[PDB]
C-alpha cells in the first residue's frame, strides 16, 4: 500500500 | 510532536498543505533523531505519482533535526486518503550515508529493526 516517491537523496 | 523509539516527529498524526508564495500547496515533516546512532529514514506514501518529497531517502546524524518537503506535482490536489510512512532503523557508527550505502543498508537491516511511523493529510 505504501510506495517510493522518485527517489531523491543528500 | 509525535516521540518515538528512534525518531521525534512534527507533526504528528496530520499533515496540513498550504499555499506558498508562488502558489504552490507544501507541507513540512521534521524528523529529530533522538538516539545516539546515525539513523537512515526512508519516506514512502500510497500516491507514488503524487507527491514530491524532498528526500526521501536519507539519513539523520545523532540528535540531529531533517526537513522533509511534500508537495503534490502541478495540477494535482491533496487527498484525504493520502497517507505517508516513514520508515527508519539504526545503522552503525561507520557506515556511510551515501546513496549506495543507504541502499545497501535496506537490504540488510532485519524487518523487526526498523521503526514506521504513519502520517495522513488534512483537507476538509
Amino acid at each position: 500500500q505504501f510506495y517510493s516517491p522518485p527517489e531523491s537523496f543528500a | 510532536v509525535f516521540k518515538g523509539p528512534l525518531l521525534h516527529i512534527s507533526p504528528a498524526e496530520e499533515l496540513y498543505f498550504g499555499s506558498t508564495e508562488s502558489g504552490e500547496k507544501k507541507t513540512l515533516i521534521v524528523l529529530t533523531n533522538v538516539t545516539k546512532n546515525i539513523v537512515a529514514f526512508k519516506v514512502r506514501t500510497t500516491a507514488p505519482e503524487k507527491y514530491r518529497v524532498k528526500p526521501s531517502n536519507s539519513s539523520c546524524d545523532p540528535g540531529a533535526s531533517v526537513d522533509i518537503v511534500v508537495s503534490p506535482h502541478g495540477g494535482l490536489t491533496v487527498s484525504a486518503q493520502d497517507r505517508f510512512l516513514i520508515m527508519a532503523a539504526e545503522m552503525e557508527q561507520s557506515s556511510g550515508t551515501g546513496p549506495a550505502e543507504l541502499t545497501q543498508f535496506w537490504k540488510e537491516v532485519p524487518r523487526n529493526k526498523v521503526m514506521e511511523h504513519r502520517l495522513r493529510c488534512h483537507t476538509v
